[PDB]
This record gives structure tokens, C-alpha cells and sequence, in this order.
């Protein structure tokens, strides 16, 4: 159990000791000194007519007429931690919500331009970006973006959510979320 | 139940460590602090977070 | 591309074994559901929609504060599930 090669240094004098904090690789003593130097999942089916609603609404609608959209996602995503974060949730953390949405926002933020579009919304965003890039801002896609696609984005997270190497009960509570704003978007038909 | 713990794994291979979720990990203890048989990186924040999470959940009761 | 620099930056003769995502967690914050999907972001080519025919200091602060508020909210529900019953 050494952080250097495995034998203070052992075999040695006492005029030779370091203790100073750096990265620690053993690599089982370098392989033996170089050997001794070289010898010498899916979402239920609840509510979901909507998806194949916009499906066939984005080959010539894209959903969304308006470059500057009336619908943010940041209202919406608000009311989560106002009206079912203290009704449906145990009494505790808010954190399964507060994170998550967080989370969302973040992933948001960049989920443009890898995948999540289609030709028409492609030079939508197009567009866009060269009207944006005029001022040298940032592109920030809350303001200028509905909540339609946050459907289909949680849609698509969950064949990608098992693309990398990890656990599985993420998987349920992920999926468990999902349930939960499946549940959410169940009567809120209007938005 | 007795979990009679793991009594450590040495620095090889074996010792698997991934970080990944820090609230209801159901981790059954086995654990470290940080600034197969699977450990978990845990920290002051998560258990103190989980910690308050189920005397929370347990106060009905 | 994405994936040509993917390729052209670790995936040639550098940090290969080494996990670049492994220190990521040091100073992002407000996201710890997923963290391993955003870094091989770069190496997946985009494509067209589809459907199946079946369908830390600075850091602490912020989070301790975060956790100050989730306190409120804890006691707010406290108080509302007592009004409540």
C-alpha cells in the first residue's frame, strides 16, 4: 500500500524522504522498473396523441409561425416549483425538482444544433443566429423558443440516457420524472 | 439484516468508484468521504441531504 | 466536425485512458443528474428527426444557499401540510 512503487522509502537512508502532496500513480513500481530495465425504458402510453399530432405538423408548419414567441419555458418550468413541488412531492427536499429543472435549463442552453430539429427549423435557427450575431450576444434560446419541443425533448432523452455507462435505478427515477411531468401535462392541454 | 460490511478492497482494479447521483442513491452505507462491490464518492452535502430527506419522510410515521 | 475534433483532440495519442469527464464535476454547478452524456457531446454526429413506428468554494456558497432555501420551502410545506390536515 504505497503511493510510489511498492518496496518513506524502503531500503534506504533517512536523508531521502519527501512528503509533499502531488498526483499518485503506482503502476506496480513502474512495471518492476521497466522490468528491470529490460533485462539488464419507453414512456407509457398516457396522453400521447401529441406526438403524432406534431409529428405530421412539423413537415411544413414547424409548429411555430412567430420568430419572437409569446410561449418561454421559463414561466412554465416557475409554476413547477409553485404549484405541485409543495402537492404532490413528499415533505423534505425539493431537490428531485429544483436540480432537474436546473439541469434542463442547462442542457437547453446547447441542445441546438445536435440533433432535436428539422430542415426548416434548421434554417430557422439559421437564421436566427445570423440575426443574433449582429450584436455580438450570446444566444440565449428561452426567450426565443416554446415549450411544444419540451415534449419531444424528454421523448429523446431516454434512448440516449443509455448510450453511456451508468446505473440503472437514475434510469427509474428518471423515468420516474417523467411519469411525473406526464402526469403534469395530462390537463394542461392548452399550453 | 446483518450487512456484516465489506472489510475493504485493495488498490487494484477491483476498487470500482462512480459518482453519480447524490439524493436517494439507496446505497446501503459502504461509503467515503471526499472533498460487483460498488462505492460511491459521497460528500458532507449529500448525506446531510439524504439524511434530512428521510427524518422528513419518517415524521408522519 | 464535431466528431473530426473529437478525434483530433483526445482521441488520436492523448489522455486516452484518463477520463476528461472525471474532474468536469470540479466546477460545474446545478447539474448532477447527468454529467457523463455531456461530455461525449462531440463525438455522435447530429442527424434528422426520426420517430419508431411503435411510439469548489465559490460553488459552496451557492449550494449552501440553495439548501437554505430549500429549508423555507421545507418549512413552508411543513406549515401547509399542518393547515392542510
Amino acid at each position: 500500500l504505497a503511493f510510489h512503487g511498492p518496496l518513506h522509502y524502503q531500503g534506504w537512508k533517512s536523508s531521502w524522504d519527501e512528503w509533499v502532496g502531488y498526483d499518485r500513480i503506482r503502476a506496480y513500481n513502474e512495471e518492476n522498473i521497466a522490468m528491470k530495465k529490460r533485462l539488464a425504458l419507453q414512456i407509457p402510453i398516457k396522453l400521447k396523441s401529441v406526438l403524432v399530432d406534431d409529428w405530421e405538423y412539423v413537415t411544413k408548419d414547424k409548429k411555430i409561425c412567430r420568430l419572437p414567441a409569446d410561449v418561454t419555458v421559463e414561466m412554465v418550468l416557475n409554476k413547477y416549483e409553485h404549484e405541485v413541488s409543495q402537492e404532490l412531492e413528499s415533505p423534505g427536499s425539493q431537490s428531485q425538482l429544483s436540480e432537474y429543472c436546473a439541469g434542463l435549463k442547462l442542457y437547453f442552453d446547447k441542445c441546438l444544433g445536435n440533433m432535436l430539429l428539422y430542415r426548416l427549423e434548421r434554417l430557422q435557427y439559421d437564421e436566427l443566429l445570423k440575426k443574433s450575431s449582429k450584436d455580438q450576444k450570446p444566444l440565449v434560446p428561452i426567450r426565443i423558443y416554446g415549450a411544444i419541443h419540451l415534449l419531444r425533448l424528454i421523448s429523446v432523452l431516454p434512448e440516449l440516457i443509455s448510450s453511456t455507462t451508468m446505473d440503472l435505478q437514475s434510469c427509474q427515477l428518471l423515468i420516474k420524472q417523467t411519469e411525473d411531468f406526464l402526469v403534469w401535462l395530462l390537463m394542461h392541454v392548452d399550453e | 439484516k446483518v450487512w456484516k460490511k465489506q472489510r475493504l478492497i485493495n488498490k487494484k482494479n477491483q476498487l470500482y468508484y462512480e459518482p453519480l447521483q447524490k439524493i436517494g442513491y439507496q446505497n446501503n452505507g459502504n461509503i467515503q468521504i471526499i472533498p460487483d462491490f460498488k462505492i460511491t464518492q459521497i460528500d458532507e452535502n449529500s448525506i446531510k441531504y439524504d439524511f434530512f430527506d428521510k427524518i422528513y419522510k419518517s415524521k408522519m410515521v | 466536425c464535431n466528431e473530426c475534433k473529437f478525434k483530433i483532440f483526445i482521441n488520436n495519442s492523448m489522455a486516452t485512458l484518463k477520463k476528461i469527464e472525471s474532474n468536469f464535476i470540479k466546477q460545474n454547478n446545478n447539474v448532477k443528474i447527468f454529467a457523463k452524456l455531456l461530455f461525449n457531446i462531440d463525438s455522435h454526429n447530429p442527424k434528422q428527426f426520426q420517430l419508431p413506428n411503435y411510439i469548489t468554494q465559490i460553488d459552496e456558497n451557492s449550494i449552501k444557499y440553495d439548501f437554505f432555501d430549500k429549508i423555507y420551502k421545507s418549512k413552508m410545506v411543513q406549515k401547509r401540510k399542518l393547515f392542510q390536515f
